[PDB]
Parts: structure tokens; C-alpha cells; sequence
């Protein structure tokens, strides 16, 4: 999935100005049916989470006691004792991966929050 | 148009004036911002085909055992580790050589 | 609320589910604009009674700076032949602060009126006296016809129509000598299709509107990125931080919220601006102070609301900010009211998102 | 004034290069962790500036065209330079500009001057009160109907001798627009030997000077025909429409700056 | 645009002035006919996968 991403025209024209309001009327629904695009977008991105990362409705754990049969196990497993769950590869995978956004939503780019978080896809995983 | 900003237009030209300069920044705007809503139309796209690979890559090499070749990677394939990864996933693929 | 979601739908049955309607955002309550005392008035009534104005190229300014502007002797209302004016009046100027004016006086013709425009060519535009683009004041003229037109035109004064190049904006030329007209140099005196540069007004009472003198006063102005030292006839409207304002800072008019922030600034630099090239950082012009520019909160709408058939129980939710107006509740996406936080876990079935879901129970 | 310089003589066009010079504030916006680009009358890098000084028996002081733009890099120890001469004619004919440091603030006059053989300044016999204030005036016999003046703010100025490499490093640039003379100063300790030394270094506003008069050709003024110079060294440039990317800092100054047509 | 029914522009303004009028519907309606083209072809790529 990538990130969602909300835009306005509203304040994308210009704002607290009646000018660009009462123009955009005389342009109609241009720009709306654009505001629902980018919104059937961030409701695409949550879909593509569901269908992959979550196979199966019951959640599955590890024993207290492992006995592998001679193979480790505990680098793709998470770490109970973080607040976090996350293994030995996830930690790698989520620090090599990289205010820039801040500044961006001053001019009314919205940034919508995922559906599921970093310790829910670990869960689910 | 005179300038970017309406601040520095609406401030001075005549209504009658000013309506042409605002006419030109509205118009480039609402084609800038057409720009930028097809471009996402078709990353849409191109996300969703490797949302619908990954659910079958899932199913096939973590979930049961695929015989296809090339698929779950190089070798007979015997099992399929998934890992979390930002806005993916990584595949740990187990196979025989 | 529940209606705003019918208009949306365009139906009178609203499905269960989460729906955005409008947008909130957060007026200004008050005008924060902040610059130093007045210097003086500029002559804007004074240079009216003058007996006989400068020429075209000869145009004499009187300097007098911060245009606070002299709004009490005004000559302008019907007093004149003609009115032609640009931007605002200058009635107006008293909301507005410049930083030099110079107040110009010249005589011009009837075809050379249109001509009169800032950033604009012409005959006397280009090569004598060209308005610069910070000019928001009114033209003024007057018909002269009856004092300064003589019987077989008036040589007295002079104007130059040729020049070997156009002029940029607050420059002057005074000589009166030979010199290039054209593209192609002569060297000094007069012939090989060169053309003398000087003239003179040939002004006959007799003739029409264009042969006859008009008398234009015109008072340069100048805003650059230097620092203002007049706002207004008041100025402060006392700074309180932490409040959403419209604030106008070294020209930069926006509205955000004023916060005091850590950023180290140059002498000589007087306002920031981020990588999009929007006011970021500015310093105060009139004491030594640093704010930040913080834009007040806005965001989107969302209705969660049960089927039409269920209930008519309404919430409301806001994306990304924290209401301090105002059962409201806080979460990780923002402010939601109408809605009761349970601890215990349960099967999503309305999207709210970042991990918290909705639903109509007991 | 009258009498010209005894042991001056005519001074061969020598050239150099300089590196890193010619980067200046565009504007005076802020700026903060930020990069941009712009267009303006530039130096270019790795360019060639011609290679000015003064020894006791070539004495500079040449008459060069303003019109393509003008850039000034000043490497010396004693700070000899005490300003420079602008006008066309040069002459009582027509106006002339005139920018002389008292080594207190910087007078800035227009006037009509009255042009000599050879002009110069600075104090003679400075072992006894040196306080190094401008008293004897051997640049123009007098001036009248003048129409403008100015005065900056104090400035500090270190005019004694010196032995070994350079030290003192002051870069000015001076443009017209639209009848606005905009300076810019900078000055920062150096270490040089000859030509210029590596480095990189960024150029402040001064002044702007709303004028208004054309300028055709430039003069330079050092330290009456017994007087000898220093060692001083400086150079003249000519700025052209180059593009440069401006880094910068936090605190709003420029590290880094890159020339695009050079490489 | 003054208004959307051409037959009123025709019948007031001149031909010349009616040309400006005419040609800020024809760029609007084409972009808006470009917008639902490009929509479709969109929606043509999802379901012929």
C-alpha cells in the first residue's frame, strides 16, 4: 500500500476568500468529482492490507517450550518483551526504510492515518 | 497572471480588473491539481497489481506449497516466511537446491 | 448532522457507515500587525498650488517617506477635468505603509494620457519618465490650456521624444545636447537620418485635446522587502500569542497562529520563508523579537452514524486536531464526540483508522 | 594632487584565477535549511580577475569600464584600499560618485568634483597618534552643488603595517539597478601567499544607495608625490547573467553554492 | 462564462464577442469530456484485469 493522501480545492484555490469560492460555483463540480478520486484512493489503500497480510480470522502463537528440531526460529519471531512486537528482520526492515510532510499540509495537503498500525501488521504476521 | 499571491491582486486592481488576473490562477490551479490527481489514478493502479500478486504470492508459498517455478523463488520451494515491512512485505523463501 | 450526510448521499436514507461532509477551520479572532512609529506626511496637497510645474524629463520630487500620507488637504474630489486612477485612492493609502514616496509634477498632452501606466511603454514612458509597479496611487490631472498655452506654441518648456534606448524605472535624463535617436549612432551633430532629440510643446489653445496641456502630479511609490515603519493610523492591537490572527509582518499578509520559537536570525535578514516558498519566520520591525508562523488548525469532517432504520445517534469527528471548544473524547486520529470509549475490544465494523473503530451497541 | 606619483609607471595586464568567489545574498530573505536557485549578475567561478597591486615601482590606479558589472576582492594585510571613484566624465563636466572610509563610518557624496593629475588619500608618519583618520584630501581640489549624501553606520578599520602572508580579505560587489546602487560587504581574516587562497566565503548587503546616475568608468584610491604604498593587492572583475544554487544553513547563512554552466 | 445556453449568447453579444464567450465552454466542455475519457480508461485497465 502506499500512504493516503487527502486534498481540498476548497483551500487548494485559496482561503478565507469569497473570491475563489463564488468562481468555483460558476465551475461546478470540477474539482469535486477530484476530491472523491483521492478519496476512493486511501479507501483502495486500506483494501490492499486486508486481502494480503491478514489470511485467516485466528490468531496463532509460539510455545513456552521450543523445540525446533535443530533450526532457530527467534530471528522471524518477535520480542515479547518489547511494547512493540517486532522480530530481529522487521527491526532492520523498518529503520532502513526513511518536516518535508509537515510543511506540505499548511497548503491543505491531508495526510490520512492508516488503518492498521505498525503492531497491528506485526500481529497479523 | 500579475502574481502568484490573490493578497497582493484583490488588494489593488479594480473588481472588474482584478476578475481577469484571478480567472488565469484559478484555471492553472484546477489543471495543476488534475495533474496530480491522474498521476495518483495510476499509481492506484500499478499499487493494486502488486497488492493482488501479493496475496497470491501469501496463499501460495507462506500458506500451502507451490510447485510453480520462478514463483516462490529459485529451487523446489518448501516453505515461505513473511516478514512486516513499511508499506510492503518481505518474503523469506525456503527452497531446495 | 445527521441531514448533513442526507444532502451528501443526495438521499434520505443514510447507510451505516462513516461519511466526510465539510470542512472546519478556525477564523481569525483578531489582527495582529505590529510596526514602529510614524516619520512624517508626505505633500500631497502642497504640490497643487505650485504656479508652474517641471517638464517631462525635468520632473522635481520633493522626498518625504513613510507613507503614513498626508489625508487631510485632499484637492482630488471633482475639483479636475480628468480623474484617471490605479489600484486605490489615495484616501485609502492611510491602511497602507510605504517605504519612500517622491511627488512628481509634469505637463503632458492629450495622446500622452493613456501612455500614463506603471510598468507600461510608451513615447514619455520609455524615454523620459516611466512609473514603477509599487505605484498604487491615483494619476491626477488638470486641464492648463487657459494659463500655460501660448499663441503659436509655447517653447518654454521641453520634452525629449527620442532616446537610443528605452528607460528603466527611476531613472532621468537632463541633457538637452545631440545625441543617438535611433539604432544607428551619427555622431553628434544632426543628420544622417538621425533626428534632434529635444522638443518642444507645441500647445495652441485652438486645436483639440491633444495639442493642449495637461497638468499631472503624480507621487512615486516604492515597497520593497525592507522593513515598514507605519501601520496605519493605529498600530499595535496588542500582540496575546497562542490565537489565530491575521497577521501583516514586513508586507506579508497571512493568518496563523504567532508562537515564539528558538530560530537564530542574520541582522540583515528580515523574514524566512520555507521550501514552499511561503512565510515561515519573520522578525518584528519595530522591537527586537522572533515569531514563528503557525497556521490555524483545519481539517475534514466525519460523520459516524447507524443506519437510517437504527438509530439516529450521530458522531461527530475531527481529523487530526484537538478541540478545545466543545462526551468528547480523544483518540490517535482527533476529537470525536457523540461516542463512548470502551476498553474492551470488538469486531470493527465502522472505519474510523489509526487502529480504532465505531459501532452501535447497548 | 597636481604632481603625479615619481616612481609610477605603466602596469602590465596580469591575470588570475578565482575559485569560489562571487555568491552573495540574492535578496534579504531568510532562509532556513533550505535550497534555491536563481538568476542575477554572478561572477563565475574558476573565472580570471585581473591582478592589481601596489609596490614602491608599479602604482595602480587604472580607469576601467563599469558596464557589465563590477565585482571587488581585496587581499591585504594593511587594508590600503580606502575606496574607490565612480562617474563617467570624472570630471567638474558632469556628477561623480565618491566612496571614501574615514576608518570610522563610510561618506558617501555626490557632488561635482574637480578632477587632479593623481589622486590618493591615507595619512603620512603614522608613528605619532596614528588613529588613522582621513585629514589631508589629494583626491579632488573641491566640490559644490551636491546633490546627495550619506552616512553608514561606524565601522572598525585596521589600517597598520604588517609583515608576511596576507591577512585582511574584504569582497564587495557593486550593481546598478534601476538607479539603485546596492553594495554588499564582507570582511573576513585570510591566509595568502599569492593569487587567492581555497576556500568559500558568503557576501552581506550593506547599503542601497537610490541615486539614480550612471556610471561608465571606476577609479581606485590607495593608502604629496613622495608618499610610497604598502603591500596591497586586490583585484577587478565583471559579473555575467550566471545561475547558481544557493545552499543554506539554519542561521541562514551559505555554505555551499554550486555554479551550473561551469561543469 | 456568461451562461451556458449558447442560443442566448448568439442572440446578444456580437459575433466577435461572442467567439470569447463560445471558446470558455468549448476548453471547458473538452477538458470535461477529456476528464470522463480519461476515467474510463482507467476503469477499462481495471476490468480487463
Amino acid at each position: 500500500s502506499m500512504t493516503k493522501t487527502s486534498v481540498d480545492c476548497t483551500m487548494y484555490i485559496c482561503g478565507d476568500s469569497t473570491e475563489c469560492s463564488n468562481l468555483l460555483l460558476q465551475y461546478g463540480s470540477f474539482c469535486t468529482q477530484l476530491n472523491r478520486a483521492l478519496t476512493g484512493i486511501a479507501v483502495e489503500q486500506d483494501k490492499n492490507t486486508q486481502e494480503v497480510f491478514a489470511q485467516v480470522k485466528q490468531i496463532y502463537k509460539t510455545p513456552p517450550i521450543k523445540d525446533f528440531g535443530g533450526f532457530n526460529f527467534s530471528q522471524i519471531l518477535p520480542d515479547p518483551s518489547k511494547p512493540s512486537k517486532r522480530s530481529f528482520i522487521e527491526d532492520l526492515l523498518f529503520n532502513k526504510v526513511t518536516d518535508l510532510i509537515c510543511a506540505q499540509k499548511f497548503n491543505g495537503l491531508t495526510v490520512l492515518p492508516p488503518l492498521l498500525t505498525d503492531e497491528m501488521i506485526a500481529q497479523y504476521t | 497572471a500579475i502574481s502568484s499571491v490573490l493578497n497582493d491582486i484583490l488588494s489593488r486592481l479594480d473588481p472588474p480588473e482584478a476578475e481577469v488576473q484571478i480567472d488565469r490562477l484559478i484555471t492553472g490551479r484546477l489543471q495543476s491539481l488534475q495533474t496530480y490527481v491522474t498521476q495518483q489514478l495510476i499509481r492506484a493502479a500499478e499499487i493494486r497489481a502488486s497488492a493482488n500478486l501479493a496475496a497470491t504470492k501469501m496463499s501460495e508459498c507462506v500458506l500451502g506449497q507451490s510447485k510453480r517455478v520462478d514463483f516462490c523463488g529459485k529451487g523446489y520451494h518448501l516453505m515461505s516466511f513473511p516478514q512486516s515491512a513499511p508499506h510492503g512485505v518481505v518474503f523469506l523463501h525456503v527452497t531446495y537446491v | 448532522p445527521l441531514s448533513e450526510t442526507k444532502c451528501t448521499l443526495k438521499s434520505f436514507t443514510v447507510e451505516k457507515g462513516i461519511y466526510q461532509t465539510s470542512n472546519f477551520r478556525v477564523q481569525p479572532t483578531e489582527s495582529i500587525v505590529r510596526f514602529p512609529n510614524i516619520t512624517n506626511l508626505c505633500p500631497f496637497g502642497e504640490v497643487f498650488n505650485a504656479t508652474r510645474f517641471a517638464s517631462v524629463y525635468a520632473w522635481n520630487r520633493k522626498r518625504i517617506s513613510n507613507c503614513v500620507a498626508d489625508y487631510s488637504v485632499l484637492y482630488n474630489s471633482a475639483s479636475f477635468s480628468t480623474f484617471k486612477c490605479y489600484g486605490v485612492s489615495p484616501t485609502k493609502l492611510n491602511d497602507l505603509c510605504f517605504t519612500n514616496v517622491y511627488a512628481d509634477s509634469f505637463v503632458i498632452r492629450g495622446d500622452e494620457v493613456r501612455q500614463i501606466a506603471p510598468g507600461q511603454t510608451g513615447n514619455i514612458a520609455d524615454y523620459n519618465y516611466k512609473l514603477p509597479d509599487d505605484f498604487t496611487g491615483c494619476v491626477i490631472a488638470w486641464n492648463s490650456n487657459n494659463l500655460d498655452s501660448k499663441v503659436g506654441g509655447n517653447y518654454n518648456y521641453l520634452y525629449r521624444l527620442f532616446r537610443k534606448s528605452n528607460l528603466k524605472p527611476f531613472e532621468r535624463d537632463i541633457s538637452t545636447e545631440i545625441y543617438q535617436a535611433g539604432s544607428t549612432p551619427c555622431n553628434g551633430v544632426k543628420g544622417f537620418n538621425c533626428y534632434f532629440p529635444l522638443q518642444s510643446y507645441g500647445f495652441q489653445p485652438t486645436y483639440g485635446v491633444g495639442y493642449q496641456p495637461y497638468r499631472v502630479v503624480v507621487l512615486s511609490f516604492e515597497l520593497l522587502h525592507a522593513p515598514a515603519t507605519v501601520c496605519g493610523p493605529k498600530k499595535s492591537t496588542n500582540l496575546v500569542k497562542n490565537k489565530c490572527v491575521n497577521f501583516n509582518f514586513n508586507g506579508l499578509t497571512g493568518t496563523g497562529v504567532l508562537t515564539e520559537s528558538n530560530k537564530k536570525f542574520l541582522p540583515f535578514q528580515q523574514f524566512g520563508r520555507d521550501i514552499a516558498d511561503t512565510t515561515d519566520a519573520v522578525r518584528d520591525p519595530q522591537t527586537l523579537e522572533i515569531l514563528d508562523i503557525t497556521p490555524c488548525s483545519f481539517g475534514g469532517v466525519s460523520v459516524i452514524t447507524p443506519g437510517t432504520n437504527t438509530s439516529n445517534q450521530v458522531a461527530v469527528l475531527y481529523q487530526g486536531v484537538n478541540c478545545t471548544e466543545v462526551n468528547v473524547f480523544q483518540t490517535r486520529a482527533g476529537c470525536l464526540i457523540g461516542a463512548e470509549h470502551v476498553n474492551n475490544s470488538y469486531e470493527c465494523d465502522i472505519p474510523i483508522g489509526a487502529g480504532i473503530c465505531a459501532s452501535y451497541q447497548t | 594632487q597636481c604632481v603625479n606619483f615619481t616612481t609610477r609607471t605603466q602596469l602590465p595586464p596580469a591575470y588570475t584565477n578565482s575559485f569560489t568567489r562571487g555568491v552573495y545574498y540574492p535578496d534579504k530573505v531568510f532562509r532556513s535549511s533550505v535550497l534555491h536557485s536563481t538568476q542575477d549578475l554572478f561572477l563565475p567561478f574558476f573565472s580570471n580577475v585581473t591582478w592589481f597591486h601596489a609596490i614602491h615601482k608599479r602604482f595602480a590606479n587604472p580607469v576601467l569600464p563599469f558596464n557589465d558589472g563590477v565585482y571587488f576582492a581585496s587581499t591585504e594585510k594593511s587594508n590600503i584600499i580606502r575606496g574607490w571613484i565612480f562617474g563617467t566624465t570624472l570630471d567638474s563636466k558632469t556628477q561623480s560618485l565618491l566612496i571614501v572610509n574615514n576608518a570610522t563610518n563610510v561618506v558617501i557624496k555626490v557632488c561635482e568634483f574637480q578632477f587632479c593629475n593623481d589622486p590618493f588619500l591615507g595619512v603620512y608618519y603614522h608613528k605619532n597618534n596614528k588613529s588613522w583618520m582621513e585629514s589631508e584630501f589629494r583626491v579632488y581640489s573641491s566640490a559644490n552643488n551636491c546633490t546627495f549624501e550619506y552616512v553608514s553606520q561606524p565601522f572598525l578599520m585596521d589600517l597598520e603595517g604588517k609583515q608576511g602572508n596576507f591577512k585582511n580579505l574584504r569582497e564587495f560587489v557593486f550593481k546598478n539597478i534601476d538607479g539603485y546602487f546596492k553594495i554588499y560587504s564582507k570582511h573576513t581574516p585570510i591566509n595568502l601567499v599569492r593569487g587567492l587562497p581555497q576556500g568559500f566565503s558568503a557576501l552581506e548587503p550593506l547599503v542601497d544607495l537610490p541615486i539614480g546616475i550612471n556610471i561608465t568608468r571606476f577609479q581606485t584610491l590607495h593608502i604629496s608625490s613622495g608618499w610610497t604604498a604598502g603591500a596591497a593587492a586586490y583585484y577587478v572583475g565583471y559579473l555575467q547573467p550566471r545561475t547558481f544554487l544557493l545552499k543554506y544553513n539554519e542561521n541562514g547563512t551559505i555554505t555551499d553554492a554550486v555554479d551550473c554552466a561551469l561543469d
